[PDB]
């Protein structure tokens, strides 16, 4: 019965969730033509 | 045995032995303060205020006698040029005796704390043991700094009972030690107004004054005690180190940018007014305004003062020097003797041209020619073959208005070339480059030296207060760790708190 | 708890790093940084 | 007991990422100055203070995006976010260059954070604290680096832009204007990297190639247990191997740590002092004895006097571009150049 | 010298050099790649003017 | 005089001395370029 | 500005299923605490 | 050995597939949109491709005065 | 070559002052009982 | 150890070693003045710094 | 006198070495 | 009286002291519920 | 005043180095057993 | 083996001030003429 | 630097002076 949300979770995600959010962004700059 | 790099750890326990080696650096101190005045007394040229001040000359603690009012010499010349003055004792000359003779006190000092370092009152009463009470002996020592804080800003800076301090216009021609009032609003706490230097010594040590009675009266909270160490000598070197080098960061920033403590007759001036054409501005609005009023060029530019041209010119940047190069700023460009005039160069069409000037950043810089849009109109080419703009196809001149040139102009394209050469650095100066066998080179002011040593300084005595606020906190493993140290308080899951034996899981 | 294996998601995970720098050097190549 | 020791409980808890006193600091700060660095990568560019792109955005690469320093007519700026310069406009700050002392002043304060939680756990665990001392190396490169040299110059557009090959444009520029190369304090900076370097490969080779055989495998990492008593590796071996091949060896474990730690750290420290001087100009720039030789006989020559034609020929090629704000118009006739090139 | 144009750059401390600005010369770009050891030369001055010694170290 | 109970004797070993006298050569081989500058 | 509704949906949409899968979960977890 | 539950129990559990099977690309394609809408420009104050200058103009538009740079850039900006 | 007369005085002094600290010091240790 | 006729008249300056207020003391004061002194140096660091510009306060050689 | 100089310190560091390496103060097992 | 930049002084100083505040409040909140058994 | 060049040199050689040769004899004595 | 010709060296504080005295005062001598 | 080198070996010899009469070794009947 392990918790779900410890300082580790927070710590994850104010890491993984801008990691994502700027991925799909960079991606989406690849289909950029001047 | 002990170490080479511990020989000195043999005070800790010693009250009256580090007095004694507190005592002897403070000689040395005060014996180096002497001495350095001496030197510098005896390589002082005072004949030239105006082309060969104090700071042009290598000169480092004269400008901090004559900071606080020292400006005469026994031999009867002032650094504002004076002649026939009677300092009294307090010339040059006494401020030197005077830190000599300290030096040699505290010498003598120092060898009786050495000798009789067994004293009743470097004992606890209770334990017999060598004991210091550092909370007790903070309080008494900070009420004294307020005191003398106090009174150095309320009588010695205010010309009360005092000579007052070096002030000076904002361009530095006319600098004299004054009485200064101190600035109680908002402007006191400008740099630049010296009336806020007089208001933060008398309140500061007001301030210092109370907070010394209540560290006299009133004991540390057990809390702050035993997390600081208090009973601990090293705590103490570990807080002075950092409010040291706090300050030592200070003092430089306020010697490189300027403030009402570092005045640019005793320092020289700062690199922030060649970035942004300082003087040049000053200059510039002095002769529109002679124009204006109906004087030819030639008397406007005969009105400039050649103090305010000097400083008009690169050499005097202390952006411009090299870390070995050694020496008085005289050694390198050499000993200014006279403004040559304001160079204006002119094309065969008429066409005033204006110099680039060079930027602190380079060692070299081209020689290129605009008009007043910045349009390039002239300049001295490196290849040759396809020149368009070289003063030969652009028929240039340069005539000189004021100084020792005035009225005179110039033709031939190498001669003008040679004046365009030094109008990168600004105003043209004649220099005496033999007496000093000179080799034309820029070297720093004290502003630059004092700068360099002081941030220098301060970054090691960085590394002195992280070292010694760790031997503080951690003297109980300076040896090493515990041999028996519990694997359960480094393995992970074992305790909830990290090193708390009361919180296994 | 365990339902899907490790090396999946292992392969999976890196397939996408693959295909997401893949897609970052294609823009290397074509429209802004392409020097074209 | 009280509320700050309850506090003090729930901070020093034995959990994933540890978090203490000083996380409280170095978490946000450290958070702040990357998140900084990604953002402004990403989409922030460099056209007003520059004249540069400098983004993914913009069609920069992982190379050549930066967060770039503010134009030079900011100076010294803090360049708050409420500041005077950007009041309160959250674009306005990012085309000012806002982001740059976002990231520096950060970056700062989540290095304090980052030692004192050095001096934080190795409290708590019990160990002395030199790792934390180690790591005033770090710190003494950064401030000297990204604070007091733009500090001592012109103002912030003149220390280093964070980006890769805004990074490599600050080491050229150190050599054409500065010629740093020549500077005792970034040679012994040098000696201490490439030292620590050696030290490094050459601890853990020496390690790795002395092990006593302490289990079957060919394989031999399964073959030590951290709670062993036992030295894994055989240091007399090891000794008797490096006194025979190069003349002398360590024969203490504990003066062999304890150097590894001093060569690299003080390597540095000397780096940052001479970044110092360079804050003044006070260059090493120039042999004078060297300067009047050749100035005098046009047939004397050495390296020194090459590379400060190289010195020469970076300062004029590279000024107009790099730096803007001083409206450089350099004629061709005056570039110098070489024969053909 | 270095760059085989007969433009011979001083490296040793008794003929101008520090420790810092001194060296031991590359051999002269008129070599190339070719193998110059001493008795390739007609004398040691030729083979110390042409750079020589960086070959043999 | 009653002795001084806080003086230990000091000591400097033999690597000592060669790793002392390598920092200060070298430092010299280094430096005295630009003191002759 | 349309354009924050439009990129700031895709993730508020994505906040109302994650904690719609894990309210058996995060409510669990905070009774436990108190 | 800290307490929370391992990383590779998590993440190969169905739960967090479940989850992170539509919060993953949630924000993938929000990002995405971020940029695509053109939002990312305006909200940071990067020039688009036909936005560095006006068409004759040959002067890059480099701030010069600290405390009017506001200012200077939205004159800046208006010339375009 | 025109070098700054004081170099050969500080090399020396550089050399020797801090050189003589270290053999003073091995050679007290070195007689030691 | 020696006694002197000025160490005896020091003597009780150097008498409380160790003594200590109970538990937290005037740490919360302490405090206030810590703060205060911050917000302090930040006021004094952004007027030189330009960055804080108050009326009659010209940051220049010319004031 | 600078060249003297140079290769003096060069020359002490080699003798130096020559110490250092063959009068070392001999590892002992203890 | 108030300048512009004073009162940006004052929004930052209360900016920062936002932060702090309610950055411990949760702290010591958290401490609160979540303490060491020992 | 034009004094040899070497006078500063030469001086300070004399005094240093014999005066260091007494110095590292007196402390070694010192040192020994007493 | 041991060489069994070693002795110790011996400097007594009395000496050390004699011979400091004889350099110093041969040095105050001769600087002058070192220096011409 | 003559004046200086001259005053400074002067004032090692007045320091020489103070340390020989009050640091001697003490003379002891035995
Ligand atoms: C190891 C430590 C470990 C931990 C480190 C933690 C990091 C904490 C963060 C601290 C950040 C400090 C920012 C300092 C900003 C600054 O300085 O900003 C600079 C301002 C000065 O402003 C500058 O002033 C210059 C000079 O102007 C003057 O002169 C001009 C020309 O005549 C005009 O007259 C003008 O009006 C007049 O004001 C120019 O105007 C510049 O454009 C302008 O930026 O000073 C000031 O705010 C204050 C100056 C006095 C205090 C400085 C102390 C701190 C700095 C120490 C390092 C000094 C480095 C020197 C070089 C070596
Ligand atoms: C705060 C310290 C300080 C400052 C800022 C000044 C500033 C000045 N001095 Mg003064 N002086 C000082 C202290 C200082 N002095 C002391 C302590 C003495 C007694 C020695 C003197 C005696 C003195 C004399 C006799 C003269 C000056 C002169 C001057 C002027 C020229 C300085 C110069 O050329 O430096 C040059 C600086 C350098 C070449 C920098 C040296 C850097 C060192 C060598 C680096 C060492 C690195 C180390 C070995 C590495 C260790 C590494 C290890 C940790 C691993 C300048 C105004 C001159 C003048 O013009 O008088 C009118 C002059 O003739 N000074
Ligand atoms: C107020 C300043 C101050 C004081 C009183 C001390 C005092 C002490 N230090 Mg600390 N320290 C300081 C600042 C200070 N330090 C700074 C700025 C640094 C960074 C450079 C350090 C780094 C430091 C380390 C790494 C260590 C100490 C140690 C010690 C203890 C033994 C010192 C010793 O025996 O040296 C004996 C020194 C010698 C025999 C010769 C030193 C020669 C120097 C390096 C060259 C020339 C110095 C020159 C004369 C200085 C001129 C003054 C300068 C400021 C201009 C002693 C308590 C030691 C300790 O903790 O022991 C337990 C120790 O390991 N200190
Ligand atoms: C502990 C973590 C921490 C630290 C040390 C910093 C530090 C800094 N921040 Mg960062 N920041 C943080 C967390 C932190 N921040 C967080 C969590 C966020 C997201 C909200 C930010 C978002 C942020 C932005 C957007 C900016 C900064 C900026 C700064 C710099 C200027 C700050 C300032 O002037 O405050 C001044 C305030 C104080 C020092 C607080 C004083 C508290 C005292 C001790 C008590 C007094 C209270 C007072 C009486 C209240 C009265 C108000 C009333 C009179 C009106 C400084 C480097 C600025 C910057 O980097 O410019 C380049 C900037 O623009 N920060
Ligand atoms: C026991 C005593 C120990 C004696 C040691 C002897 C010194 C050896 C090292 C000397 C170093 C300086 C040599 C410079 C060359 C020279 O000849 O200078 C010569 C210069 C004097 O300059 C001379 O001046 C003359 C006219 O007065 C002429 O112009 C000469 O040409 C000029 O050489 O010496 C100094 O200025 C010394 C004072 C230096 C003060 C600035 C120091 C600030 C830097 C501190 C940085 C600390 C960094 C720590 C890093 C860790
Ligand atoms: C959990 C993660 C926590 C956050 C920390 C992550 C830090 C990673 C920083 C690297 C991001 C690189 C990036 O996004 O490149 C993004 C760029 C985007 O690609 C660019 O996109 C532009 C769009 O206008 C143009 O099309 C350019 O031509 C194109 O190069 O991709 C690349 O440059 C390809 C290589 C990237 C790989 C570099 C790895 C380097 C690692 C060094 C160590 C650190
Ligand atoms: C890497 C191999 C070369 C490394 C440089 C050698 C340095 C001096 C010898 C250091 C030394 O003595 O090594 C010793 C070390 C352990 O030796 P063992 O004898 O236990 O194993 C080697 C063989 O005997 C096979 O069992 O060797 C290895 O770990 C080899 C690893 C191979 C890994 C697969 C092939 C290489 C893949 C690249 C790995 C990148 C590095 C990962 C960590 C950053
Ligand atoms: C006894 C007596 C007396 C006398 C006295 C005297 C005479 C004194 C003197 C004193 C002196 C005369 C002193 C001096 C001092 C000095 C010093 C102390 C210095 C130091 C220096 C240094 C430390 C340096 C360093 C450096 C270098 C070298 C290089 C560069 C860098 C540096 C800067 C670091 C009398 C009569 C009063 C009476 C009583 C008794
Ligand atoms: C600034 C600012 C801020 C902040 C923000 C933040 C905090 C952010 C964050 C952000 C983030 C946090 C982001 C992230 C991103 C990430 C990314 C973008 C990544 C990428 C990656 C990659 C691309 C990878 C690569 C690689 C490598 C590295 C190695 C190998 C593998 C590979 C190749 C794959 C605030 C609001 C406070 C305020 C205002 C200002
Ligand atoms: C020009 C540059 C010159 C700079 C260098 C000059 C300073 C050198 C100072 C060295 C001082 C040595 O200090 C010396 O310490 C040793 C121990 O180490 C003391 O020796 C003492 O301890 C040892 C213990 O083993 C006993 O055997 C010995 O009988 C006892 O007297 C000496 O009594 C003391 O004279
Ligand atoms: C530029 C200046 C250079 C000048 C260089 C000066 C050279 C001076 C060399 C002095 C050498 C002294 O030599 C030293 O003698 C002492 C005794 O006196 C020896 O000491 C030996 O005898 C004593 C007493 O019996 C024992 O305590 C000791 O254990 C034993 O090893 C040292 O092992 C040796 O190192
Ligand atoms: C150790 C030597 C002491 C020499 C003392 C000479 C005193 S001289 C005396 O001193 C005063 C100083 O302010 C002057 O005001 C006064 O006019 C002057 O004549
Ligand atoms: C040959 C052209 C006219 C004379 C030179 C014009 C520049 S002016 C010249 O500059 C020198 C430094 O080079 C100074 O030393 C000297 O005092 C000054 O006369
Ligand atoms: C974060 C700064 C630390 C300042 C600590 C001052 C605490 S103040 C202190 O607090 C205790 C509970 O912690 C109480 O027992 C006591 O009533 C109170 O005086
Ligand atoms: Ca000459
Ligand atoms: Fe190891
Ligand atoms: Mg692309």
């Amino acid at each position: 019965s392990y918790p779900i949300f410890t300082v580790r979770w927070v710590a994850v995600h104010t890491l993984a969730v801008p990691t994502i959010f700027f991925l799909g962004a960079i991606a989406a700059m690849q289909f950029i033509q001047r | 045995g002990l170490p080479w790099y511990r020989v000195h750890t043999v005070l800790i326990n010693d009250p009256g032995r580090l007095i004694a080696a507190h005592l002897m650096h403070t000689a040395l101190v005060a014996g180096w303060a002497g001495s350095m005045a001496l030197y510098e007394l005896a390589t002082f040229d005072p004949s030239d205020p105006v082309l060969n001040p104090m700071w042009r000359q290598g000169m480092f603690v004269l400008p901090f006698m004559a900071r606080l009012g020292v400006t005469g010499s026994w031999s009867g010349w002032s650094i504002t040029g004076e002649t026939g003055i009677d300092p009294g004792f307090w010339s040059f000359e006494g401020v030197a005796l005077a830190h000599i003779v300290l030096s040699g006190l505290l010498f003598l000092a120092a060898c009786w704390h050495w000798v009789y370092w067994d004293l009743e009152l470097f004992r606890d009463p209770r334990t017999g043991e060598p004991a210091l009470d550092l909370p007790k002996m903070f309080g008494i020592h900070l009420f004294l700094a307020g005191l003398l804080c106090f009174g150095f800003g309320a009588f010695h800076l205010t010309g009360l009972f005092g000579p007052g301090m070096w002030v000076s216009d904002p361009y530095g021609l006319t600098g004299s030690v004054q009485p200064v009032a101190p600035e109680w609003g908002p402007d006191g706490f400008n740099p630049y107004n010296p009336g806020g230097v007089v208001a933060h010594h008398i309140a500061a040590g007001i301030v210092g004054i109370i907070a010394g009675l209540f560290h006299i009266l009133v004991r540390p909270p057990q809390r702050l005690y035993k997390a600081l160490r208090m009973g601990n000598i090293e705590t103490v070197l570990s807080s002075s180190i950092a409010a040291v080098f706090f300050a030592a960061f200070v003092v430089a920033g306020t010697m490189w940018y300027g403030s009402a403590t570092t005045p640019i007759e005793l320092f020289g001036p700062t690199r922030y007014q060649w970035d942004s054409s300082y003087f040049q501005q000053e200059i510039n609005r002095r002769v529109q305004a002679s124009l204006a009023s109906g004087a030819t060029l030639e008397e406007a530019w005969s009105a400039i003062p050649e103090k305010l041209a000097f400083y008009d010119y690169i050499g005097n940047n202390p952006a411009k020097g090299g870390l070995f190069r050694t020496g008085p700023m005289n050694k390198g460009d050499g000993i200014a003797q006279a403004w040559k005039g304001h160079a204006v160069f002119r094309n065969k069409e008429g066409e005033e041209l204006f110099v680039r000037r060079m930027p602190a950043f380079f060692e070299s810089f081209p020689v290129i020619l605009t008009d007043k849009n910045g349009v390039v109109k002239a300049d001295i080419p490196f290849r040759r073959a396809e020149s368009k703009y070289s003063f030969e196809q652009q028929g240039v001149t340069v005539s000189f208005y004021g100084g020792e040139l005035n009225g005179q102009t110039f033709t031939d394209p190498p001669t003008v070339k040679s004046y365009a050469r030094k109008a990168i650095f600004g105003e043209i100066f004649e220099f005496d480059t033999e007496t000093l066998n000179s080799d034309g080179i820029f070297r720093t002011s004290p502003r630059g030296w004092f700068t360099f040593a002081h941030a220098v300084f301060a970054l090691l005595f960085f590394f002195g207060h992280i070292w010694h606020g760790a031997r503080t906190l951690f003297r109980d493993v300076f040896s090493g760790i515990d041999p028996e140290l519990s694997p359960e308080q480094v393995e992970w899951g074992f305790y909830q708190k990290v090193g708390d034996v009361t919180t296994r899981k | 708890g365990g339902r899907i294996p490790l090396w999946i998601v292992a392969t999976v995970a890196g397939m996408g790093v693959i295909v997401i720098v893949g897609l970052f050097f294609y823009g290397a190549y074509a429209g802004l940084g392409s020097s074209l | 007991r009280g509320w700050f020791d309850i506090l003090d409980d729930w901070l020093k808890r034995d959990r994933f990422v540890f978090v203490g006193w000083s996380g409280i600091l170095l978490f946000p700060c450290a958070y702040l100055a990357l998140g900084g660095w990604l953002t402004g990568t990403t989409f922030v560019t460099s056209w007003y203070t520059h004249g540069l792109a400098s983004s993914y955005l913009e069609g920069c690469n992982f190379l050549t995006v930066a967060v770039s320093t503010p134009a030079n007519s900011m100076g010294h700026s803090l360049l708050l976010l409420w500041g005077p310069e950007a009041q309160g406009d959250f674009t306005r700050w990012c085309q000012l260059g806002g982001l740059w002392t976002f990231i520096a002043l950060h970056g700062a304060f989540g290095l304090i954070g980052f030692m004192l939680r050095q001096f934080e756990i190795a409290r708590l665990v019990g160990v002395r604290p030199y790792n934390a001392i180690a790591f005033s190396a770090p710190i003494a490169v950064f401030v000297s680096v990204f604070l007091i040299y733009p500090l001592g110059q012109s103002s912030w557009f003149f220390a280093p832009s964070f980006g890769v090959a805004a990074i490599f444009r600050f080491l050229l520029f150190f050599q054409g204007f500065h010629n740093w190369t020549l500077n005792p304090f970034h040679m012994m900076g040098v000696a201490g990297v490439l030292g620590g370097a050696l030290l490094c490969a050459i601890h853990g080779a020496t390690v790795e190639n002395t092990l006593f055989q302490d289990g079957e495998g060919a394989s031999t990492f399964r073959a030590f247990n951290p709670t062993q008593a036992e030295e894994t590796y055989s240091m007399v071996t090891a000794n008797r191997f490096w006194s025979q091949i190069f003349g002398i060896a360590f024969s203490n474990k504990r003066w062999l740590h304890f150097f590894m730690l001093f060569v690299p750290v003080t390597g540095l420290w000397m780096s940052a002092i001479g970044v110092v001087g360079l804050a003044l100009n006070l260059r090493s720039y120039d042999f004078i004895s060297q300067e009047i030789r050749a100035a005098e006989d046009p047939e004397f020559e050495t390296f020194y006097t090459k590379n400060l034609l190289l010195n020469e020929g970076i300062r004029a090629w590279m000024a107009p571009q790099d730096q803007p704000h001083e409206n450089f118009v350099f004629p061709e006739e005056v570039l110098p150049r070489g024969n053909a090139l | 010298d270095i760059d085989g144009i007969r433009e011979p750059v001083s490296g040793s401390l008794l003929y101008g050099n520090n420790i810092i600005t001194g060296a031991v010369v590359p051999s002269s770009n008129a070599i190339g790649l070719h193998f110059y050891p001493i008795w390739e030369a007609a004398s040691l001055d030729e083979w110390l003017y042409n750079g020589g010694p960086y070959q043999l170290i | 005089m009653e002795p001084n109970p806080n003086r230990q004797p000091v000591e400097l070993n033999r690597t000592s001395l060669y790793l002392g006298l390598l920092l200060i050569l070298v430092l010299a081989l280094l430096f005295s370029s630009y003191f002759f500058n | 500005d349309w354009r924050v509704l439009v990129v700031l949906l895709p993730v508020l949409l994505a906040a109302g299923w994650a904690v719609r899968n894990i309210l058996p979960y995060a409510v669990k977890q905070v009774q436990k605490l108190l | 050995t800290t307490g929370e539950r391992p990383f590779s129990d998590i993440i190969t559990s169905v739960r967090y597939w479940v989850i992170h099977s539509i919060t993953i690309p949630a924000l993938f394609i929000a990002g995405w949109l971020f940029v695509s809408t053109g939002l990312a420009y305006d909200v940071f104050g990067t020039p688009r491709p036909d936005s560095y200058y006006a068409q004759e103009q040959r002067s890059i538009p480099l701030v010069t005065d600290r405390f009017e740079a506001k200012q200077q850039v939205e004159t800046f900006l208006e010339q375009l | 070559m025109e070098v700054n007369q004081l170099g050969l005085i500080a090399t020396a002094l550089f050399v020797l002052v801090p050189s003589v600290f270290l053999i003073i010091l091995y050679v007290q240790t070195e007689s030691q009982q | 150890a020696r006694r002197t006729w000025l160490g005896d008249i020091l003597r009780p300056l150097n008498s409380e070693y160790g003594k200590v207020a109970p538990g937290w003391g005037t740490t919360p004061l302490m405090a206030v003045f810590m703060g205060l002194f911050l917000v302090f140096l930040l006021i004094i660091l952004e007027i030189y710094n330009s960055t804080l510009i108050l009326d009659g306060v010209n940051v220049s050689w010319k004031a | 006198m600078e060249t003297i100089t140079y290769v003096f310190i060069f020359a002490c560091i080699i003798a130096l070495f020559f110490f250092a390496i063959f009068f070392r103060e001999p590892p002992r097992i203890t | 009286t108030i300048t512009p930049s004073l009162k940006g002084f004052f929004i930052g100083l209360l900016s920062g002291a936002v932060v702090l505040g309610l950055t411990f409040a949760v702290l010591i909140a958290i401490s609160q519920i979540d303490k060491v058994q020992r």
